[PDB]
């Protein structure tokens, strides 16, 4: 109720949604060093 | 003094007229964009 | 040591300083980006759950007690990542038993060095003239920028003052392997303490504005065995 | 210079050295052009301005004490 | 018909006239900015025949020109004559001579730097003319002088500006108003033009001397003569800092304006840190010499300067984290100021976080003039200036003319500019770490795959900046088919899941002033009326 | 992003060839140079940047 | 430069005179000239107390070589001290004369009033003559060596204040004499009621020092 | 400053004694919804009825749709479904049956 | 019918900092000691010339 509904994303948000921050900055790694292999 | 309502004439430039319905001082504009680089250049070195 | 294209770490250290600084930027820097990604994903989470927000609150002004929470928290974080910062500080500009100097008073738009602390053969002091290397004269074993008439030789093992001074145009002389970086009045003196702990070569370059030919003023310097060093002060 | 020759630094330990090589001139000047005939007492801080200072000022001191015109504001007695 | 445009009594036509000379400043910078990362695309001499002299040249080209006529002119004046007397209730603002005066000695100022970059010597010492670097030896002819006569020129403009500014806030006060709550627009103004009373004067007064040194011949700061050039250079930090606070803080206060006529609720702290901004104005003469640990001070010394540099820091954190509360529980909507503030906020806490790696001094020995620090300055000054100057003009062009800009240029123009922005930016650490040699015409060719990318970011900008003329030409010639259509936005904020479209459309704007449904600009005899507020 | 790098090319194609050293065989006898003796960092990274 | 400088003294009597002659005269025009007067006489006085500091700030003698301890002994150059005290005192005088009698005159607008604007007139006579007697050979030409040419030349451009001082006192007697500055909206007394005590303060402040510091 | 919250419900009932159409309705309902406190029955029946005293079904739309949207307030769903059924069968309003089903 | 309400606001803004700077730290961390351990074995080994120099 109270509690239980209240840990639905108080605690969810640790495994559930840290994948949207990781893939916020994904674009480095395709990015700077595809261009470095390009290059070099 | 009193005679600007304040809806196309604030613009420091008359709208009108035929030979630059601001298509000649905008011209120039663009022209002097670039202008004063590429003089500066030219006066000691080529561009 | 030298600059690499495409690199991606700081040359290898050359003072302990150095390292130590290097270290201790690398602390703060890990103490900066872990704040930079608090503040990276208090603005995605915000933004993300917002873009939807049904109701926009209005009445929540300070909050006393918290708020003076977080104002208090910048203070005891700056003074905890200073005392580190204090007590390098406070080390490092002390000199600790010092064993001889090296003096740099380059002319305008190119260097030169002193050696005085080492006699040639009998008392005379140790002079030698540096002179950049241009595209005509970039030769089969130069490099453009990188290499200059004479390198500069440094005692390898040994405490060394920097009593760096210029003459009409304040002259830098940065040499980054060794942390080394000082801007030379003219009329005034400088001098610094470091020690190179490895034998090696490092490229350095003029980061202060000369004149038509500040460009083209770099720094060669270069380490060898201390026998060789000895040998070449006593030659020239 | 086995990492130690004149110790901690006690003369001037600051970085900026610039009132620096006049003093440690002007007693080795006084001590040497009075008698000519012992200079003991001060024969302990050669490195102060062999090292510590630059020798091109203490050698442009010389050639103007030499040639009789001194740049320096300094007195005569 | 021309007294309008040139005896303008009334403070718009000025403030227009403003922006349109930074306008042209900065395009005319851009432009030759472009030209010199092209010269620094690849080491050599593809374009330019090397030329050094002519490089530092263009270089402090650059530096003076988008410092002195682009930040400065319109970011201040439009917004100040246009908000600070109007929102107040006075009628019409004191002192057109003085502003006459000021817009017809800048030309002096345009001419002579014209001239004076424009001479086969010229002056090219840079942003800093400590001598003997700006010695007369070198950089001969009238360059100097003429770069005198116009910081001289441009001091009195902005001091005069600044001087009706703060007479207009002291005296033109509605009796309706305390002064204890008053909108941070106004307070950070107020704090502008104090921190700029108290530093152009010093600048004015060091220039001058140097002036008198070039002309007279004597030796104050020279080398030889038992000259100090330090106090000069002294002279010139206590301009600079307290300079970039003026360049910054009143970017602040648009952001505030805008985020709170548009977030639709109070932004966190608005007293309190009205009173932390007041304490940043009052302190700020002492975080001025944090550039100076090598010259030879004392360790205390700068131990002392070391403490207050980071013990003035924190107010950026707190503003940092009271816009974010004032973004918290409200509504964002996808507008372009909104991804304009969000842009400029991230951006500037990367360049705090630079400057705070920058503040410590035991590694600012082997960091300082390394390419870090002008990474850092490029940073703060870079996103500062510009992002600011950008949301107050896509902010503020409805309500200055009526006429809608579309959004859908407004944001390819933000995506233009912030991609390019980033991939010129991302490389600086890199490029710092590493140690990138600074001010060379010839650099070496390791940074190649690095200046190229940094080219081509700079092209895109120029491209941006021809998109922004483009987009100038489009709103004046379909500002009637923008209104009549749905191609741009019609209104700053949109409703919410509370209001019926009737009572939205007789509220459509429930803001802090009447500016926002004050009528496109009146004649030059507005509030006539007094305004009360309780 | 497409007139960016067009323009790019047309002007560098206009400007024309402007360096008559450094080609690659340059960069690899420099770097074989430096990375011979004098302590070698693992005998670096310096590879030719293009043509 | 004697052509811009007289289209400048036109251009002010010019607007001196529609100001004076087209009325429309209220509260917010006189209060806005006269805080705009006294926002350009703090500016002077600034730029006074700049100058002043330009060679004030040799005083713990921070320098590091040819010097660092004034005064630098060792040269002979022309000493500028003991040349403009005559003109220094004589403008103290004038000063302690004029402290209260611009109030004088606004108090009674009287004959006493003409006497005061003429023996002002021909203080300011002799002034400019006393300047005008050293103009040329005064110390030597301004080409090298210097070592004390400072003071001689902050008096130059000090001069230069005076001299406009001069120019406004005429213009202001011209525009009497043109039946236009009467007893209403007063621009010329206005700032001669404070013109004194602005003054006087910044010139005691730059004649204590200056004249009896550093010789 | 954790200040009073009764204080702007009586100036709610005090706006409802001196309601003269449905704007003043929508500024009542805009401003209870605001807060960060979650409206008992009591003020809910209130804000219906000053909804209802022009009798616009829409408007009754609105309020019943925002209370089942007000606040997440750790995702509450049963007191809402009992409240929302109550404030329903008191004088039935029938129009989940239409929107959900698209 | 639940009376006691207003008293939402002072964990959402702590939960709100504490995995914000959970998150930052983890990302930081990462790389950083990454980098962090290959410098260290890099002055390791920098250190094993330095002693092998005079040994
Ligand atoms: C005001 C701060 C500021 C800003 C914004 C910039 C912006 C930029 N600067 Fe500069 N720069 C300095 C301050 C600044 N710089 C200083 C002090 C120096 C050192 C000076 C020296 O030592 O001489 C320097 C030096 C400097 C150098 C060193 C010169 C060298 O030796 O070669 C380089 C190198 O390329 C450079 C590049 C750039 C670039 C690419 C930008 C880009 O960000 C440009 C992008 C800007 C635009 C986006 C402008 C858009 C134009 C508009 C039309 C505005 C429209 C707005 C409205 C009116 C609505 N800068
Ligand atoms: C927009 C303007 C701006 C801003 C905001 C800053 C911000 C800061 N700057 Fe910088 N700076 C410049 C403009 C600016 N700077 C310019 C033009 C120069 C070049 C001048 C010259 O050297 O030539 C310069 C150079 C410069 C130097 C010169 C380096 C050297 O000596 O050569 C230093 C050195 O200390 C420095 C320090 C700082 C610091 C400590 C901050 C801090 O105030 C940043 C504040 C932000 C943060 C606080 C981070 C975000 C918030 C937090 C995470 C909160 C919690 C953290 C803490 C409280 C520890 N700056
Ligand atoms: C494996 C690689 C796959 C992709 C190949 C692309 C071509 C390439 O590698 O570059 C070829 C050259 C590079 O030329 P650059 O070194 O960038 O510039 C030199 C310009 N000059 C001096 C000749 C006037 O290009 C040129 O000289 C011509 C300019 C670029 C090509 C023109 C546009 C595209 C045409 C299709
Ligand atoms: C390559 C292939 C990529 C395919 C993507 C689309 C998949 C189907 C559409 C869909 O799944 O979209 C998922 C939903 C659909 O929102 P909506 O379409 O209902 O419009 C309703 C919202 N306007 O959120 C969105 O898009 C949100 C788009 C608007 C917000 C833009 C900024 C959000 C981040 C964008 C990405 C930033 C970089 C990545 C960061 C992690
Ligand atoms: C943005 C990143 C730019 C990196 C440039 C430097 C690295 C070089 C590189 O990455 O090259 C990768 C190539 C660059 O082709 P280019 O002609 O521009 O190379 C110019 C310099 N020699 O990509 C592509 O061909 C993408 C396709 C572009 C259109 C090609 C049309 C062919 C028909
Ligand atoms: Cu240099
Ligand atoms: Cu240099
Ligand atoms: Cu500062």
């Amino acid at each position: 109720g109270r509690i239980g509904e209240s840990w639905v994303i108080t605690e969810g948000r640790r495994l559930i949604p840290e994948i949207f921050q990781w893939s916020a900055v994904l674009s480095v790694c395709l990015g700077w060093p595809g261009a470095v292999y390009f290059f070099s | 003094v009193h005679f600007k309502d304040g809806v196309y004439e604030n613009i420091p430039f008359k709208v009108k007229g035929r030979k630059t319905p601001y298509a000649l001082s905008h011209f120039g504009f663009f022209a002097i964009g670039f202008a004063v680089p590429f003089v500066a250049c030219y006066v000691q070195l080529k561009k | 040591d030298v600059p690499t294209p495409y690199a991606c770490y700081f040359q290898d250290s050359a003072t302990p300083n150095q390292e130590g600084i290097l270290e201790l930027h690398d602390n703060i820097m890990f103490y900066l980006l872990v704040i930079l990604g608090l503040v990276s994903w208090m603005l995605y989470t915000i933004v993300m759950t917002y873009s939807k927000n049904p109701i926009a609150y209005k009445y929540i002004k300070h909050g006393q007690t918290i708020e003076v929470i977080w104002t208090i928290f910048p203070a005891v974080i700056l003074l905890i990542i200073a005392f580190p910062s204090f007590i390098l500080l406070y080390l490092c500009d002390e000199v600790i038993s010092p064993a001889m100097t090296i003096k740099a008073i380059g002319y305008q738009w190119y260097w030169k060095y002193e050696y005085s602390d080492f006699i040639n053969d009998s008392g005379e002091t140790v002079e030698f003239e540096s002179y950049v290397i241009p595209d005509e004269l970039l030769e089969e074993g130069q490099l453009r920028l990188l290499d200059t008439d004479t390198s500069m030789v440094v005692p390898v093992d040994t405490h060394i003052r920097f009593v760096v001074t210029a003459a009409d145009v304040i002259h830098d002389f940065a040499i980054p392997s060794l942390g080394i970086k000082v801007d030379a009045t003219p009329g005034r003196l400088n001098q610094v303490s470091a020690l190179i702990q490895r034998e090696g070569v490092f490229y350095g370059a003029c980061s202060e504005l000369c004149g038509t030919g500040h460009a083209n003023m770099p720094i060669k310097i270069e380490a060898v065995s201390l026998p060789k060093f000895l040998e070449w002060l006593n030659e020239q | 210079s086995p990492l130690h020759t004149v110790g901690f630094d006690a003369r001037f330990p600051q970085q900026n050295q610039t009132k620096h090589c006049w003093q440690s001139y002007v007693d080795y000047h006084k001590c040497v052009n009075m008698k000519g005939e012992d200079f003991a007492p001060c024969k302990v801080f050669w490195k102060t301005y062999n090292a510590l200072c630059p020798l091109d000022w203490i050698e442009k001191w010389d050639d103007q004490r030499e040639k009789g015109i001194f740049a320096g504001d300094i007195n005569s007695d | 018909m021309v007294q309008r445009w040139l005896y303008s009594t009334n403070a718009k036509d000025i403030a227009v006239l403003y922006f349109m000379l930074a306008i042209f400043s900065g395009m005319a910078g851009t432009a030759m900015s472009l030209i010199i990362r092209l010269e620094l695309a690849a080491p050599g001499s593809q374009y330019l025949h090397g030329n050094s002299q002519l490089f530092n040249v263009l270089v402090v080209g650059h530096a003076v020109l988008m410092i002195f006529f682009l930040v400065m002119p319109a970011l201040i004046g439009g917004f100040g004559n246009y908000l600070l007397p109007l929102m107040i209730g006075a009628t019409d603002t004191a002192f057109p001579r003085i502003n006459n005066i000021a817009f017809w000695v800048l030309p002096m100022g345009l001419v002579c730097l014209v001239t004076s970059t424009l001479v086969e010597s010229g002056a090219g010492t840079g942003w800093t003319v400590y001598p003997p670097l700006s010695s007369i030896q070198a950089h001969s002819g009238p360059s100097v002088d003429l770069a005198i006569f116009a910081l001289h020129l441009t001091s009195i403009s902005s001091l005069l500006g600044a001087i009706n500014f703060i007479v207009t806030t002291l005296n033109m006060r509605t009796n309706g108003m305390t002064m204890h709550k008053l909108p941070l627009f106004v307070w950070s103004i107020f704090i502008t033009a104090f921190l700029l009373l108290l530093s152009l004067p010093v600048l004015s007064a060091g220039i001058t001397m140097l002036l008198l040194d070039r002309n007279f011949n004597t030796s104050f700061f020279e080398v030889s003569g038992g000259g100090d050039p330090i106090l000069y250079e002294h002279l010139f930090w206590f301009f600079g800092h307290p300079e970039v606070y003026i360049l910054i803080i009143p970017g602040f206060g648009i952001i505030s304006h805008v985020v709170s006529t548009y977030s639709k609720k109070p932004v966190f702290g608005e007293i309190s840190m009205v009173y932390a901004m007041a304490s940043i104005g009052l302190l700020g003469f002492l975080v001025w010499s944090h550039h100076m640990y090598i010259v030879g001070l004392d360790a205390d010394t700068r131990a002392y300067f070391t403490s207050a540099t980071m013990i003035i820091a924190i107010p950026t954190g707190i503003k940092i984290f009271s816009w974010l509360a004032t973004i918290h529980g409200g509504s964002i909507r996808l507008a372009t100021p909104m991804l304009y503030a969000i842009a400029f906020l991230f951006l500037f806490t990367m360049g705090g976080l630079t400057g705070v790696a920058l503040a410590n001094a035991s590694l600012d020995v082997a960091f300082h003039d390394t390419y870090y620090v002008v990474g850092h300055f490029h940073y703060v000054l870079s996103m500062g200036a510009i992002f600011s100057l950008f949301a107050g003009y896509y902010y503020w062009s409805p309500q200055i003319l009526g006429l809608n800009y579309n959004e859908k240029l407004a944001q390819i123009q933000f995506w233009l500019i912030f991609i390019g922005a980033n991939v010129i930016f991302f490389p600086m650490h890199f490029l710092g770490i590493n140690g990138m040699p600074r001010r060379i015409p010839d650099y070496p060719d390791a940074f190649a795959g690095w200046n190229y990318v940094a080219s081509i970011g700079s092209f895109i900008a120029t491209l941006s900046l021809f998109l922004f003329i483009y987009i100038l030409y489009d709103q004046l010639v379909n500002g009637l088919n923008n209104k009549v259509n749905n191609k741009s936005v019609i209104y700053n904020k949109a409703p919410d899941f509370v209001e019926s479209n009737t009572i939205f459309n007789l509220n459509t704007v429930k803001s802090s002033s009447i500016e926002f449904l004050l009528t496109s600009p009146p004649a030059v005899h507005s509030f006539n009326t007094p305004a009360v507020q309780s | 992003l497409l007139f960016s790098v067009g323009l790019f090319a047309v002007v560098r194609m206009a400007g024309g060839q402007d360096a008559k050293t450094m080609n690659k065989e340059w960069q690899l006898k420099s770097d074989e140079y430096l990375k011979s003796k004098n302590a070698n960092p693992w005998g670096g990274y310096s590879q030719v940047q293009s043509k | 430069l004697f052509v811009l400088l007289t289209s400048s003294i036109l251009w002010f009597r010019d607007i001196v005179a529609e100001a004076t002659y087209l009325g429309d005269h209220t509260m917010a025009v006189r209060k806005g000239i006269n805080l705009g007067f006294l926002m350009f006489v703090l500016s002077e006085v600034l730029i006074f107390a700049g100058l002043f500091w330009a060679y004030f700030h040799s005083a713990m003698s921070p320098d590091v070589t040819l010097g660092a301890c004034w005064p630098p002994v060792g040269i002979e150059a022309v000493q500028p001290t003991e040349l403009p005290l005559l003109n220094t005192i004589i403008l103290l005088s004038s000063g302690a004369t004029v402290t209260y009698s611009h109030h004088a005159l606004i108090a009674g607008n009287r004959n006493k009033a003409l006497s005061g604007l003429l023996i002002t007139f021909w203080l300011i006579v002799i002034f400019v003559t006393c300047q005008y007697i050293e103009y040329t050979n005064a110390a030597f030409t301004i080409s090298d060596g210097v070592y004390g040419s400072v003071f001689y030349a902050g008096t130059g451009l000090h001069f230069l204040h005076m001299v406009m001082l001069a120019a406004m006192l005429g213009v202001n007697y011209w525009r009497m004499r043109n039946y236009h500055l009467t007893a209403g909206h007063h621009v010329g007394y206005e700032t001669t009621i404070i013109y004194t005590h602005v003054l006087d303060v910044i010139w005691l402040f730059l004649y204590v020092v200056f004249y009896w510091w550093g010789v | 400053d954790e200040e009073t919250f009764e204080e702007f419900t009586a100036r709610y009932e005090k706006e409802f004694d001196e309601a003269y159409d449905l704007f003043e309705v929508q500024r009542v309902l805009n401003n209870c919804f605001s807060y960060d406190l979650v409206p008992a029955p009591a003020v809910i029946e209130k804000a219906l009825r000053a909804a209802r005293r022009v009798n616009d079904l829409p408007t009754a739309i609105r309020v019943f749709e925002a209370l089942k949207y007000k606040v997440e307030n750790e995702d509450q769903y049963k007191a809402y479904l009992d409240e929302l059924k109550d404030v329903r069968q008191e004088l039935g309003v029938p129009l989940k049956e239409e929107l959900f089903p698209s | 019918t639940i009376a006691p309400i207003t008293g939402t606001i002072k964990r959402r803004v702590i939960m709100d900092i504490v995995l914000g700077f959970s998150l930052g730290g983890v990302m930081a961390s990462y790389w950083w000691w990454g980098f962090h351990m290959d410098k260290i074995n890099k002055r390791e080994k920098f250190y094993a010339e330095l002693a092998e120099r005079k040994k």
